[PDB]
């Protein structure tokens, strides 16, 4: 299926996932479009952040879901 | 000057010298000396400071000074009586003239006076919190004020009249003699003479301030007290002159930073580094994989390119203003970064160093920031520059009316990220409904919210990073519109970018009503260019990217030109919801400047 | 003078002569500093020479002044500095380039003019004894040259 | 010039002694002190708006000699960086405009003089912006309008020099007269950062050097080189406002009678190609 | 499109470029109308120097625009 | 708050600090209750150096976080 | 990137520096190219010496710039 990706102010993106790939595939596909690093890309749903080993099927994501976009404040 | 140090130092510490009023007075007489020059007048304090050291001496020569300042002083009375009938019969008669202008003038031998006393009792740098008294009622006791109602009256005809000229400045040492006596007050009597004489006498000061700004050294300092007198111009020299006061000189800090992440790369450079590292410090930059550009060229750049990464929205730290996309304000979702509030601090200090270097920003605050900054309170004023429409309904509801409209209560509905959140205003905010009788509190508790308590820690760790580079009591002297004047400076329209990046309709590029307006735009100068864009959009601010990123109420919209076949004499019309220009074919090029010199005028 | 120094300058960038090497000093650019080796099979051979050149305002309708900073013996050259050289006294054209002076003065290195001499101790003493000539030369680059 | 009693020959010697010690910047502050040129109340300023008044009421008291003297020695003490500054701090400009602005002044000779001094002291940012702000650029145009449309008016007042061989009409008082103008907006387009130059040159201007480059045989090869190197820098500077020249009328006349304006003058002829490398700047004028 | 180049020890030149132009070939054909080598010439528009790198667009020089010509070392 | 510090060997000593406190001032209270001289003292969080002119919220440290000492 | 650099008393070579680096630096990459320490090596450029405190943004060195060596 098809979910969508938005920033805080900017445009809105379309990906075609499915719900077993991890989140690291939706952080290279959100890659692929803007060119941010995996690394680099948080991304929320529901105001409750998200982790790369985990999938689509373990945040109970669906069609037409809508997920936030932040870039990485690194430390250090 | 040598031997009275000598004899002072063994007398603190054989025969001694005993001297007596006679004396004194003698010594004292060589201020009245029309020989005295700017170093006779300082060894001269320097020998009357080591005398005072000795027990008898200081009461001889407050009385000799307090005499002499009576004499001088009747005579002074008389002298401005004249000078400013004179000014307002009036080419100025020389015999008076010179009796200002000689530098024998009695002018000048009450500022030594004054003077002379102000470092007697300052000198003493232990006792001075408590002389401060007997200073003033010395001072107090040379009834001065007659003096200064003259000088007043005198300012005031200089100002009236034109036929002299800018020759005010021949009163230029009497004017610091009143800041003499005025220096120790308090102005947190004379106390009640400097304000508005002051607030009256303004446009001569910053007149005379910006002829000689070195003045600002000398005793001009204490107009700092009453920053409203002080324009922008002679504000910003003297607040430059002060935070260069430290002149040390500054070690270079070589850096390197990749321009696609020019942000973070410059916060681990150097958020890392010593306060007073990065404050005395001069920042020499190098755009990795760059090419061609010195170390002072890429300064620029760097600056630039970093306070547009920094105020990002996809970094959740600042939000456009709605309606004032060029400016920005903390966002209050930035938790979600745990570094934030370093961020913060890291915005702070990059700031500060913006304005030490005297790098002009494009990006600009709501108001509420900058009130902060200079700690003025918050209020709905401030709220107004965040969200103008809907400050407008605040305050309807406040006194246009007995709102009873909505079933809002004291509590705020927030979508964090798809997160729904409901924040109290109140302890019980949720359940408590708004009403006529509760509104007044009601709306100061939402833009209390809204612009202070939502951002309390960040808006601390910003003000806390700003002030590592600046003193707090050094950038409070100016204000809201001058501390954006300060960061951003004066707007500066492009004519090219803006031409480029425009459509006709009735009209083309090449058209000659076009070629006309392009001509008058091209003539304009850059305060005449910012209100024109602001007649046209309705704000005075170029998108950050250019006059490609001009946005309406729809969304991106540039700028656009159409035909009006109205009667000539009809003023050009716009229409800011859409960056829309009506504009009649004025058949010549003066015509349509004159025509769009008056529309835009008008606007504002 | 300026549109004529920029390729002057230009020029010796794009194929320096491996001999000498000159620029601006202090960004001055009718201020330059020029430094020479010594010519091969010289007395002056390894060493390094530092001149300095002014550039009038009618440059190059005139030629400019060379002086040569470092303490040098040679029969046309004298101890303050200034050069007896043709194409800097009479010899000059608007035609000729910093480059062909460098190249000029390097060859007179080797190339004395005793019959037309500057300071005449040192003429002398090359006329009347070619090997003490060879060693004091010596003796000196190595004193200063070096 | 204030007192009367002191004889105008030793008055005019003690100014000549006063400008040959000036030459020397080593007492360039003692004068400066003495002169009082450091406060705008000082007896330098005083001696300016002396001259303004005698020239605006036309008298015998008038003295062109001591004028011009007195603009040469303030120039030399303006020479000096620390002195110029002090002399632009007290008030100069504001003088000197007043002194200029004079309208319908026979004495072209100090009004010259103080135009000069005028473009030698414009030198950066600030003095243009203060020469600005006093309403120059307005004051500028209108003498050169009217100075112009006066000469080509009035043709019996012309009496150009004998003795020489010379190309112009008029009585070179009002050749030097308009030279110096000339040079103050040269010097005006020079120090200017070019977006305020288009309030000078967009404006009648124009018309006065087309009736300039019109009138050859009558204003002379002088003021056709330097009406010609304004047309060069302005294109030049803000090769944008080359539409502007062709709208008034100006390239477009240069272009079809540029064999017509060549004389025999040294800076015109050197001058011609700067010239015509500004006329193809625009691809039109290259065509 | 057409842009000007001010040299502020000369005249003004004009260059035939298109927006997608590097600066590397504007230093190139500057190099050819004054035979200043590239790596000798220093761009400034708008107050900001130019990295050979980028392009006109992305410094957002438009045609009529004029470029000032400095030179450094 | 309260934070941890712990050495490679030795045990591990808390510290009452707040955000404020820089890190200067958290070896000058590792020197008061150990006596080890600031200079001798290198901090360590999350495998970064700690710098002395900085403060514990610069390096996102909160209550209970733990810090490696290193002489 | 690149920089040139001719033995005067020998033949030409080619190295690789930053902005950043000292003429210690060039001169030790000289000496690992060739042998010579930096203390024998005199460094040429523009008519000037290179000192070693100094470096390549002080002398405004610039890529494929031309240096020469006396030894």
């Amino acid at each position: 299926m098809q979910i969508f990706v938005k920033t805080l102010t900017g445009k809105t993106i379309t990906l075609e996932v499915e719900p077993s790939d991890t989140i690291e595939n939706v952080k290279a596909k959100i890659q692929d479009k803007e060119g941010i690093p995996p690394d680099q890309q948080r991304l929320i749903f529901a105001g409750k952040q998200l982790e790369d080993g985990r999938t689509l099927s373990d945040y109970n994501i669906q069609k037409e879901s809508t997920l936030h976009l932040v870039l990485r404040l690194r430390g250090g | 000057q040598v031997c009275t140090k000598t004899l002072a130092v063994l007398s603190t510490s054989f025969h001694l010298p005993s001297f007596d009023e006679d004396d004194l007075m003698k010594i004292l007489s060589i201020i009245m000396l029309d020989s005295c020059t700017t170093r006779v007048f300082q060894q001269t304090l320097n020998i009357i400071y080591n005398l005072s050291k000795l027990q008898g001496c200081m009461s001889i020569f407050t009385k000799h000074l307090v005499s002499l300042a009576i004499s001088i002083m009747s005579k002074l009375k008389s002298a401005l009586d004249g000078l400013s009938r004179e000014v307002g019969t009036i080419e100025i008669n020389s015999e008076l003239l010179q009796k200002f202008t000689l530098p024998s003038s009695d002018q000048a031998k009450l500022l030594k006076i004054l003077t002379t006393v102000d470092f007697l009792y300052t000198h003493k740098r232990k006792e001075e919190e408590r002389n401060v008294k007997d200073l003033q009622s010395l001072y107090d006791k040379m009834n001065g004020g007659p003096v200064w109602s003259s000088l007043s009256e005198c300012l005031s005809q200089f100002e009236k009249s034109q036929a002299i000229n800018t020759s005010a400045t021949i009163l230029l040492p009497l004017i610091e003699s009143l800041m003499v006596v005025c220096r120790r007050s308090d102005l947190s009597r004379v106390e009640n003479l400097f304000f508005p004489f002051t607030d009256a006498h303004k446009k001569l000061l910053n007149q005379m301030i910006r002829s000689n700004p070195k003045l600002m050294s000398g005793p001009f300092a204490l107009l700092v007290k009453n920053p409203k007198v002080l324009d922008f111009d002679n504000k910003r020299y003297f607040f430059n002159a002060k935070l260069k006061s430290d002149n040390q000189e500054r070690p270079k800090l070589p850096i390197t930073v990749r321009r696609e992440q020019v942000f973070l790369d410059s916060y681990r450079a150097l958020f890392f580094k010593t306060n007073d590292e990065i404050k005395n410090s001069k920042l020499e930059i190098t755009f990795k994989g760059e090419s061609g550009v010195d170390a002072g060229g890429v300064t620029r750049e760097w600056y630039q390119v970093l306070s547009r990464q920094m105020f990002n929205p996809d970094y959740a730290l600042f939000l456009p203003v709605p309606s004032d996309k060029t400016t920005f304000h903390p966002n209050r979702t930035s938790g979600i970064n745990p570094e934030h509030l370093s961020f913060f601090k890291f915005i702070g200090m990059i700031i500060g160093k913006a304005i030490r270097d005297q790098c002009f920003l494009d990006c600009h605050f709501s108001r509420e920031v900058y009130k902060n900054i200079l700690g003025r309170p918050v209020s709905l004023k401030d709220m107004e520059s965040l969200d103008p429409d809907y400050y407008k309904s605040l305050v309807w509801i406040l006194e246009n009316d007995i709102t009873d409209i909505i079933e809002e209560t004291f509590s705020v509905e927030t979508d964090d990220y798809g997160e729904h959140k409901v924040i109290n205003l109140i302890e019980g905010g949720k359940d408590i409904i708004v009403t006529e009788a509760n509104k007044q509190d009601y709306v100061k508790k939402v833009v209390e919210y809204k612009l202070q308590t939502s951002v309390k820690e960040q808006m601390d760790n910003f003000l806390v990073g700003f002030y590592a580079l600046i003193s707090k009591d050094l950038i409070t002297i100016f204000d809201e519109q001058e501390l954006e004047l300060l960061i951003s400076g004066l707007p500066d329209i492009d004519v090219d970018d803006w031409k480029n990046n425009t459509t006709y309709v009735n009209y083309t590029a090449t058209c000659k009503e076009v070629s006309y307006f392009w001509r008058a735009v091209r003539s304009f100068d850059a305060e005449e260019r910012a209100k024109l864009l602001q007649f046209v959009t309705g704000t005075s601010k170029v998108p950050l990217n250019g006059f490609k990123e001009l946005s309406g109420v729809n969304g991106v919209c540039k700028f656009s030109i159409h035909r009006d076949f109205g009667s000539s004499e009809r003023l050009p019309s716009s229409h800011t919801c859409f960056n829309q220009l009506n504009l009649p074919p004025y058949e010549s090029y003066e015509t349509l400047r004159g025509s769009l010199l008056l529309a835009i005028n008008e606007g504002h | 003078a300026l549109k004529r120094i920029h390729k002057e300058l230009n020029d010796l960038a794009r194929d320096p002569p491996a001999q000498c090497s000159a620029g601006p000093v202090g960004d001055d650019m009718f201020h330059w500093q020029a430094t020479i080796m010594g010519p091969n099979d010289s007395p002056y051979q390894g060493g390094v020479f530092f001149l300095t050149i002014h550039f009038p305002t009618d440059y190059p309708f005139k030629p400019p002044k060379v002086a040569f900073t470092t303490r040098i013996y040679h029969p046309n050259i004298n101890s303050n500095g200034s050069i007896c050289l043709d194409i800097l006294r009479s010899q000059w054209s608007p035609a000729l380039t910093i480059s062909k002076v460098l190249l000029s003065i390097c060859s007179l290195l080797c190339d004395p003019n005793p019959d037309d001499p500057l300071v005449p101790e040192i003429a002398r003493i090359y006329k009347t004894d070619r090997e003490k000539y060879n060693r004091i030369a010596r003796e000196w680059t190595q004193k200063y040259a070096m | 010039l204030s007192e009367t009693k002191i004889p105008k020959e030793l008055r005019t010697d003690a100014l000549f002694t006063l400008e040959c010690i000036s030459l020397k910047h080593v007492w360039c502050s003692d004068i400066i002190r003495n002169l009082g040129g450091n406060i705008s109340h000082g007896l330098l300023f005083q001696i300016l708006r002396y001259i303004a008044k005698t020239l605006r009421e036309a008298t015998d008291e008038i003295d062109e000699e001591y004028n011009v003297r007195f603009f040469y020695l303030i120039s030399n003490l303006a020479d000096v960086k620390p002195l110029h500054e002090s002399l632009f701090a007290a008030g100069l400009i504001p003088t000197l405009l007043e002194i200029v602005s004079i309208r319908n002044c026979p004495y072209k000779r100090t009004l010259a003089s103080a135009t000069h001094l005028l473009e030698t002291f414009i030198d950066n940012s600030e003095t243009t912006t203060e020469f600005i702000e006093n309403d120059g650029f307005t004051m500028l145009i209108t003498s050169v309008a009217n100075e112009i449309d006066f000469t080509l008016a009035h043709p019996e007042t012309w009496q150009p020099p004998k003795y020489s061989v010379v190309y112009y009409s008029i009585s070179f008082r009002e050749l030097a007269y308009i030279r110096s103008l000339l040079k103050l907006v040269l010097k005006l387009l020079s120090t200017d950062s070019g977006d305020r130059i288009r309030n000078l040159i967009d404006s009648p201007i124009l018309v006065s050097l087309k009736k300039i480059l019109e009138n050859k045989l009558v204003f002379g090869l002088t003021l056709i080189t330097y009406t010609l190197d304004v047309v060069q820098k302005v294109i030049n500077s803000e090769p944008t406002i080359y539409p502007v020249l062709v709208e008034a009328g100006l390239i477009p006349y240069v272009i079809d009678n540029f064999p017509k304006l060549i004389g025999p003058s040294a800076e015109l002829l050197s001058l011609l190609p700067d010239v015509v490398s500004a006329i193809c700047l625009n691809p039109e004028g290259l065509k």
